[PDB]
């Protein structure tokens, strides 16, 4: 399981760097709910939802690529820690209306990007 | 590594034309169970249907009286390593 | 570019951790996969403590804050895996645990970040 | 490329011993504002205090009547790129 490890690094590296580039360019535009950290979470949610309903239909794919996409890319692309500080900060700044809003959008949006990616591919097929 | 296949597949109540089967759920987030039933002698269309993961019993109906049937049940489950996938089946035979 | 290595080396370790902890442990509690959670609480912890520390030491190299925050924590944590699990449970008609998983991840990760931050804050005093 | 420093700092109301300052908040998430004020004349200890981020006005008291004070303001704010850091200050002079 060293081959297994390169899949995590390659995939995560992409997902991370990807997440890194997007957050710096776009997060500052709307601080009450930074959009960079939201798009990567919606994006991975979209991807993993598609990976869900496609992996299902391909039982004999290499455990290598499945790792590199989900654990690697989506795992490295999405973030939960960076989601927490932004809320913790909106809470220390007494911005409750937005702190609560940021929690809702991330959770639900991520599950809809998952529902979309799943049901788009379930429906194409 | 934990197994994703049900266990203790068995007819708990039969009539001539219906079978009440039940099983025990695997230790995995099972999205739904698939039950397949056909006449043991490979001479009949095999039928399949789904039952929610929250249920561990199904009813097979429309059966012929006095005929041997092969009944099998497998899962469509979520696991960390494989996302969605189908389990290998657990089969039994039963004569109506 | 020097910043690029931080995200990579950081995210790589975090992703490699999220992987190992997720495979070895997730399969023990399907209703709430605990590997996807600890990585989250642990990253939420790290980020909270990182928050309060880099404040007191406001002049340290940006390289180390990057590797630890956007890398380590960003790689260690995950939102896609938290999504699929909840979506998997939602698909399975397991509404009770789908909800619980959502709460424990958020409430918990937030508690962990506050805990990480407030410990450090109380330390420097 | 977004400034964390406040803008348009001015005294909106004054008494012989107290100044009332107002500022425009930066387009960042400010955790708290740090106000600093001291007699503009040399070695009077500069005093400072904080104001929550949701507020953008502050009162300063205990000042001697008819003295020029230096009033400065910066922020402890959150940015994705830096987490909790302190902003550059914005200063004005007002004489009671
Ligand atoms: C359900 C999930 C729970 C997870 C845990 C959440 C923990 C949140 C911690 C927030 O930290 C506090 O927030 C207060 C409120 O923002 C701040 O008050 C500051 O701001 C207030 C409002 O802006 C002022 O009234 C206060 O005097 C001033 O100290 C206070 O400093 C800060 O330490
Ligand atoms: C907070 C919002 C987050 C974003 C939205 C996420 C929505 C995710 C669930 C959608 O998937 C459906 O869920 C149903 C309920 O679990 C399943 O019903 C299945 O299971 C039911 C169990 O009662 C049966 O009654 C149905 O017939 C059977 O199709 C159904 O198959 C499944 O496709
Ligand atoms: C689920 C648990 C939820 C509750 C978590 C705790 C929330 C309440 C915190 C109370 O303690 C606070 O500690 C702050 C210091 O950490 C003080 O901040 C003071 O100093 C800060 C800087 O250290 C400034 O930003 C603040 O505005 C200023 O009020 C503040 O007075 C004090 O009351
Ligand atoms: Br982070
Ligand atoms: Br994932
Ligand atoms: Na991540």
């Amino acid at each position: 399981m060293i081959k297994s490890l390169f899949a995590v690094i390659i995939g995560g590296s992409v997902g991370c760097t990807l997440r890194w580039l997007l957050s710096t360019k776009f997060n500052s535009l709307f601080p009450n709910l930074p959009p960079g950290t939201l798009v990567v979470n919606l994006l991975a949610g979209l991807i993993i939802g598609t990976a869900l309903a496609y992996f299902l239909r391909q039982p004999h794919l290499d455990p290598f690529w499945k790792l590199m996409i989900t654990t690697g890319l989506c795992g490295g692309l999405s973030t939960f820690s960076t989601f927490s500080v932004e809320v913790f900060a909106l809470l220390q700044a007494g911005n409750y209306i937005w702190a609560l809003t940021s929690v809702l959008v991330h959770v639900i949006g991520s599950l809809i990007m998952t529902a979309l990616g799943f049901f788009i591919i379930t429906i194409l097929f | 590594s934990v197994s994703s296949v049900p266990t203790k597949l068995e007819v708990v109540a039969a009539t001539p034309t219906s079978l009440l089967i039940s099983w025990d759920a695997p230790a995995v987030t099972v999205v739904h169970y698939v039950i397949t039933y056909g006449e043991t002698g490979g001479n009949s269309p095999v039928q399949e249907f789904t039952v929610p993961g929250s249920k561990s019993t199904a009813t097979i109906s429309g059966l012929k009286p006095g005929v041997d049937y092969t009944i099998t049940v497998y899962t469509m489950y979520y696991s960390y390593s494989d996302l969605y996938s189908y389990s290998s089946p657990i089969s039994i035979n039963y004569r109506t």
